[PDB]
RNA sequence: CGCGACCUCAGAUCAGACGUGGCGACCCGCUGAAUUUAAGCAUAUUAGUCAGCGGAGGAGAAGAAACUAACCAGGAUUCCCUCAGUAACGGCGAGUGAACAGGGAAGAGCCCAGCGCCGAAUCCCCGCCCCGCGGCGGGGCGCGGGACAUGUGGCGUACGGAA
RNA sequence: CUAAGGCUAAAUACCGGCACGAGACCGAUAGUCAACAAGUACCGUAAGGGAAAGUUGAAAAGAACUUUGAAGAGAGAGUUC
RNA sequence: GGUGGAGCACGAGCGCACGUGUUAGGACCCGAAAGAUGGUGAACUAUGCCUGGGCAGGGCGAAGCCAGAGGAAACUCUGGUGGAGGUCCGUAGCGGUCCUGACGUGCAAAUCGGUCGUCCGACCUGGGUAUAGGGGCGAAAGACUAAUCGAACCAUCUAGUA
RNA sequence: AAGCCUAGGGCGCGGGCCCGGGUGGAGCCGCCGCAGGUGCAGAUCUUGGUGGUAGUAGCAAAUAUUCAAACGAGAACUUUGAAGGCCGAAGUGGAGAAGGGUUCCAUGUGAACAGCAGUUGAACAUGGGUCAGUCGGUCCUGAGAGAUGGGCGAGCGCCGUUCCGAAGGGACGGGCGAUGGCCUCCGUUGCCCUCGGCCGAUCGAAAGGGAGUCGGGUUCAGAUCCCCGAAUCCGGAGUGGCGG
RNA sequence: UUCUUUGUGAAGGGCAGGGCGCCCUGGAAUGGGUUCGCCCCGAGAGAGGGGCCCGUGCCUUGGAAAGCGUCGCGGUUCCGGCGGCGUCCGGUGAGCUCUCGCUGGCCCUUGAAAAUCCGGGGGAGAGGGUGUAAAUCUCGCGCCGGGCCGUACCCAUAUCCGCAGCAGGUCUCCAAGGUGAACAGCCUCUGGCAUGUUGGAACAAUGUAGGUAAGGGAAGUCGGCAAGCCGGAUCCGUAACUU
RNA sequence: AAUCCGACUGUUUAAUUAAAACAAAGCAUCGCGAAGGCCCGCGGCGGGUGUUGACGCGAUGUGAUUUCUGCCCAGUGCUCUGAAUGUCAAAGUGAAGAAAUUCAAUGAAGCGCGGGUAAACGGCGGGAGUAACUAUGACUCUCUUAAGGUAGCCAAAUGCCUCGUCAUCUAAUUAGUGACGCGCAUGAAUGGAUGAACGAGAUUCCCACUGUCCCUACCUACUAUCCAGCGAAACCACAGCCAAGGGAACGGGCUUGGCGGAAUCAGCGGGGAAAGAAGACCCUGUUGAGCUUGACUCUAGUCUGGCACGGUGAAGAGACAUGA
RNA sequence: ACGAUCCUUCUGACCUUUUGGGUUUUAAGCAGGAGGUGUCAGAAAAGUUACCACAGGGAUAACUGGCUUGUGGCGGCCAAG
RNA sequence: CGACUCUUAGCGGUGGAUCACUCGGCUCGUGCGUCGAUGAAGAACGCAGCUAGCUGCGAGAAUUAAUGUGAAUUGCAGGACACAUUGAUCAUCGACACUUCGAACGCACUUGCGGCCCCGGGUUCCUCCCGGGGCUACGCCUGUCUGAGCGUCGCU
RNA sequence: CGCGGGGUGGAGCAGCCUGGUAGCUCGUCGGGCUCAUAACCCGAAGGCGUCGGUUCAAAUCCGGCCCCCGCAACCA
């Protein structure tokens, strides 16, 4: 009765969304997280998985902020000034 | 000295490495000092560290620190190195005097290691092989 | 080998006191003035049954004779404590069952319970459901006392420590047998996972150090030395005899 | 039975700043094996390598001898060639294995404590005036405060230095 | 030579990122897993695993309209070399 | 005068390129039982704790109690009441003995039919929680640990060696 | 042009090669040397496609369907009416918790799925639908988890929940000073005197504790939630809004 | 004559009806009172008289206006209509379920914490002087507000987990009538359905699931395997052994 | 009506073994008075037992009741004391040398030595003499290593010979039951003998009962048959009629003969050395894994000694030395 | 009638080095002998698996089949009885 | 002749092999070599007239402002603009803005509870209530303030 | 490999640390005792593992060898 008589008794969850990497795998018991390790203050990685590092990387998702940074860093760093106006 | 971090034997391997009580750590216990002192506070930097006393099971040590925005050592040319940004955490890199003596580093042919930039990098220019272009 | 149960026991988790349904610590008054000086006396309000432990429990009140309160205590219940009973506590109490006194005022051979092993700690032994420890002699100079623990070992402890007066009340305890597997599962079941002990020879190697072989047999002296590693040191502990 | 200094130790939604985390190809400091070989295997080898941890930078580290040499002597550190698969290590087995010198690329030296001498001659912060302020600076005015004699600043560091 | 104090660019490394250049390299079962809405769909509770899938035509000019069938589907007609 | 040497006895090497053969590197290609490092799992199951839920109808008839009779007290019999049970038949529930039935590319990677054990306490079960791999847990079968257990799974060493 | 097919013509022992015809529409070949990821029949080879088996096994667990009408092009399976049945209140019923997440309701389609069919569906395309002081969560704590102090650890960090701790920021009354509204009064905040513990941050149950809503009606799909009508609980009130 | 229907919420008041280990008089053996059992009594029994709690039961405001069952009309309809009436009297039962209360038995099992609320001990303090105040664990009435999230549907032989519309598994609420000890098995009512991934035609063998067999009764088979016998209730009767 | 086992209720290998297996109340031990016993933890003034104190905690063996539990400490373990002292490391001390170095004394714990313990692991034989037939031995002596199986029990779940011998059960019994013991190799908490109740436990016999059979036969439902519709999968070098011969030692193909005729349907299990799975029974590998110990190296833990944290005072005592 | 490398021990030279020069102790060498590898051209090495696994082998057993018939069974020839 | 079966050829089906193309990868080389409490990386949720996915963007949400350029975007409608006007679309981008979680920062993750000030409705502060804004995390440096000590001292 | 100890009539124990007699039991030949047996008491054999030396003189104190076990030890 290991088998199928043993997958009806499945209701209750032991993982949920995490609120730092969006991945089900925020452990509900343990009250942590492990896709990212939530309540620690570092971000888990891991180099014995070259394949999970690129998945969540720097070049991923949206650069919401370090592509300005990269527009500005050829422009020269400048504020504060304008361009010359008609 | 350093107890290995394993449960009651659990060395599974040669029999090299079964010791776990007599080994010893290969950094000195004045930069151990130095390196705790730094963790607990990271806006500041340490310089060095000296001895004030030991016991039978307590080593004490005092370690200088360094604010490195203050203005008295910000506007002073002679002490304004420690504010660039190279000397970031260097008990972590072992450049403090106690640190510099563990790694074994130094002239002359009493080390003939620490020859390149460090004993690692020592170890790196004996182990590339360098293939040129016309062999 | 995977490691054995007992060993598995220093772990805990599963083997861990179920302190849900006990009522509190078993222990005496703390040391002050009134008690070292003179006596201080409460009120036995109620009998209260302990899950887990052979004895009941005698709650008495005391005044702090500080600050304007009553004071709950959870005292051990000699034979013979009544609700309403006053009961004294002090150094100079009378001499009767109910009345915790220092060991070395009262003269020797009495009979107290739950008796102090160090002045200060409120009680440490003889105190489990019927025992009790005799005083065989006193000692004024370096304030020694010898009592006689129920185990039947003397002991010498110092003179300022403190017993209450008596036996411990629920005697006769071990005198009926179980009868019963489910009277010895309940019993049990208030203290701790313990009682379904699998004996060793059953098990299987792996899990044991007598187990194995195509007879239920030992193999090995059951006889283990004293400074034995953990997973061997099973069977007859240091014994030094084994027969009748 | 208090007041007033000093030393140690606190509380601040005190005034003003600082560190956390990420990337991590290169680097630094630790920790750190077993596959494999030795036709087995335990020293050895894999290997101070994989993994784990911390730390920054655009490079890092190292760096101006408690050096190499025994020469008619060279002279910080870093990288290439060569020494060299050499001296040496190794159940002297498998295998492991540098360094000096020489030719080059580059080439830059210095600063403290102490010893001393100068009236603390020094430094930090707050208020006012002038200048420019979108990498908060320069000058002046303040019995305006603080740090400092349990030592700040100038001369001065082994190539001698000071008077 | 002068240790138990400290600073110091250059010759050095760079499979990450930005912007490029080049190739006796592979040409859609090859080349990065991914030439395409690819770390996407999907699988496992989770750590993680992880695809297949390029091509109308110069230009849609993508078949107006007649007829059978309810329609899918046809016969004609028409466009394009 | 004998003897050992990879020697001299009027050079023949260096550089480049190709082929053959050997060795080390993944080494002509594919293939293990293994070992180590770091992480993920008690939603199945194993056990403990906390908080809740449930377990028809009958059989036997313990203590205690009442009445009567017999007697010399001692006391003893008879008829009632009573409802005790790790009691019994038996339903729901829990589980799986036998037919080694059905099926056995099945309804199903373990189900179905009849016949079964128990069914008031060592009973069953929901939810929360704790114990994580040479570890856990085990009324003990090397059982269970997410269809995997005489050492789980995931990734790396690793294209491990043969 | 490449590529592909060929009952055509042939060459070379052979590896293979040259022409003829057809499709095709855009690049390709010979010689001298150079270089390789260079030649397949197998590896219980990998990927993809297709056969015999084969229109075969099969569409048989739980008693059962029949007649007439409607829609349509089409009816054994849809709907309606009638008959006969079954589940038999420990149900094939009426409602929930976990889980599922639009699957709930109306209209339309029948391209693909519902191992036959379907005018039908939990399939598809359009839209719509969940209304709370009183129902739950939110609050409390249990088993337990988990910071600060403390200790350990090379280290990410680990141990532990009262243990090596200056762990209270609260409150009554009084004094000093001030503002606020008709500084009479009340109110506000700062300091001083005074009092003071409680066992420790915090999390932890939609079945534990937990104040207080019921009746009728209403929608295609929501109703102790919407409307109607009756209540009830908590908090506030300075000038107290009124009476007793 | 057979079937259907025949009633009143929450919130308050009153009265039934239960419970008291609550009180006053009085003091009892010739012992008394009393339950299924118990049990109680000079530490106060009976007998009288009172007091308190639950009152989910009845009546009352709600509240007959509304709801329901019939009959007849209005609006073509679009309408939450308009009227006539009725919604009554009683008794039972070891009846089934729920709830309340009392009592008894068992434990080497004694059967949770906290939030929150309430009562009491005290008198630190307050107010007013002969018409008024401070007070009102708020006595009655009155005003304002109660903020955030879920609320649809399934909950299982088709909406969950098993690769699926899978005979598997999955925690709970209610439970009609008859027969019958029974919430057992069978039939019927309310409610639900089309027989469970299809139908038609024949009734071959071999099958799966049910049955029956003259005579023998285990001779079959490793083996009474399977199948079969008895079976409920009432009246008798009941052995060896034994803790 | 009996035999064996387990007392019993209970639990156990989910997915081949529900039991005689585990557990269980009872019984008998061992350690521990808290700076302790057992154990966890890399670590800590850490943690579980412990909100605990010998009527407790932790580790054991046996398995209800009744009765009994005999002998053996030689061996391996465990434990006790001990200057009665063989061995014994580091550190310290003395001597020699220019010094590294060497030698000597001292020399802890533990091993040895000496006691205890078998409800610790365990074991419980011969030989020789010996009673008025023989036989046998009530009795006496010896080892190997310490005694040599006591009470009881059985051809058992334990007996190779074996289907041991006798009685019963049957017409017939390698089965069962009841006795004998010489027992390859029964046996006393590795528990022996019993034993009321009970067991989805393992066997023998009797009554009733029946298709288990003699000996099969008939009926019903759903399949299987055909048809409407939809429709796979395993497997497949090529395919498929045999006798003999040889072959690689058993042919569908080769040879010699027999001979053979489209396409099929429903059964059927003779073959296709049928399919399902690189046999797991055996062996090899200088391939592993689990477990054990008297295997070889180690190691956690634990005991002992020294150094440092480690201060203060007072006596005594051992050696050396001075030395009559 | 007996034993390679490495290691150790001993013996010998007015023997070499002991790495800046000199002396000594010590140590490393050169040559010879010995301390042994009996698996004897020389690893340092106890078992079990019925809980087992992997790569293979018909180079190799446990069936049948194939050769032979020791043995078993069967049938003969001579003839002392 | 038939029906069935085999080979070959033509044609028509299943299938997407070969060939030629390629806004793509691999390798090497050069320059620079820049994240974040003024809130990084990542994640969640929203934003177009008709918008599912990709990309872009953040309640100013298919982009705002400015500079350069100069008649378009476009799948379909629409309407701005006169391109004789900073003017449609694009690139640059130096100004502004940037929801929630996240080192994540008032306490914990249920999106629930807090407190201290200011402002507007309540009110004409007189306390509730509502809405908006600014604060409230840890570690640590300098300085300030208030303190503690049978620490060392003087005054008394 | 270096620290120890012990070998004894036909058989089991001393005498050894300190040299002066090889002894004590048990088996054997006998003698006594009691009326006799049994028991008991007595006389007799037959021997310091081996070599050498110090010494008035050895089993004894010494050194070396054959047979054993106690330990601690281990790179051809
Ligand atoms: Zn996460």
């Amino acid at each position: 009765t290991k088998g199928t008589s043993s997958f009806g008794k499945r209701r209750n969850k032991t993982h949920t969304l995490c609120r730092r990497c969006g991945s089900k795998a925020y452990h509900l018991q343990k009250s942590t997280c492990g896709k990212c390790g939530y309540p620690a203050k570092r971000k888990r990685k891991y180099n014995w998985s070259a394949k999970a590092k690129r998945r969540n990387t720097t070049g991923t998702g949206r650069m919401r902020h370090l592509k300005i940074v990269y527009r500005r860093f050829r422009h020269g760093f400048r504020e504060g000034t304008t361009p010359k106006p008609k | 000295g350093r107890k290995r971090p394993v449960p009651k034997g659990a060395t599974y391997g040669k029999p090299v490495h079964h010791g776990v009580n007599q080994l010893k750590f290969a950094r000195s216990l004045q930069s151990v000092a130095e390196e705790r002192a730094g963790r607990h506070c990271g806006a500041l930097r340490v310089l060095n560290s000296y001895w004030v006393g030991e016991d039978s099971t307590y080593k004490f040590f005092e370690v200088i620190l360094i604010d490195p925005f203050h203005k008295a050592i910000r506007r002073n040319p002679d002490t304004q190195w420690i504010t660039k940004p190279v000397h970031k955490h260097r008990e972590m890199r072992g450049l403090t005097s106690a640190g510099r003596k563990s790694r074994g580093l130094g002239k002359g042919h009493k080390f003939h290691h620490t020859i390149g930039g460090s004993r690692r990098a020592a170890w790196r220019r004996r182990n590339t092989l360098q293939l040129h272009r016309y062999r | 080998g995977r490691v054995i149960r007992g060993q598995r026991k220093g772990a805990g988790s599963v083997f861990r006191a179920h302190v849900k349904h006990r009522k509190g610590a078993a222990r005496l008054r703390a040391v002050d003035f009134a008690e070292r000086h003179g006596y201080i006396k409460g009120i036995v309000k109620d009998i209260i049954h302990d899950p887990g432990r052979g004895a009941p429990l005698a709650k008495v009140v005391f005044r702090d004779p500080y600050r304007f309160k009553k004071r709950t205590e959870l005292f051990i219940a000699a034979e013979g404590i009544h609700t309403g009973q006053f009961v004294y506590c002090g150094k100079k109490a009378q001499l009767n069952i109910g009345n915790v006194l220092p060991v070395g005022t009262m003269p020797e051979g009495t009979i107290v319970c739950c008796l102090e092993e160090k002045p200060g700690d409120r009680g440490k032994l003889a105190r489990a459901s019927g025992n009790y420890a005799t005083v065989i002699s006193h000692n004024p100079e370096t304030k020694k006392t010898r009592v006689k623990l129920p185990s039947g070992s003397k002991k010498v402890i110092s003179s300022a420590n403190r017993a209450v007066v008596g036996v411990v009340a629920g005697g006769g305890r071990i005198d009926k047998p179980i009868l019963k597997a489910g009277r010895a599962y309940h019993k049990y079941k208030a203290k701790r996972n313990c009682w379904p002990r699998v004996r060793g020879v059953a098990m299987n190697p792996v899990e044991h150090p007598f187990g194995g072989g195509n007879h239920q047999h030992i193999g090995k002296p059951s006889t283990i030395r004293r400074d034995a590693p953990a997973g061997r040191k099973v069977g007859l502990i240091a014994a030094r005899r084994t027969g009748r």
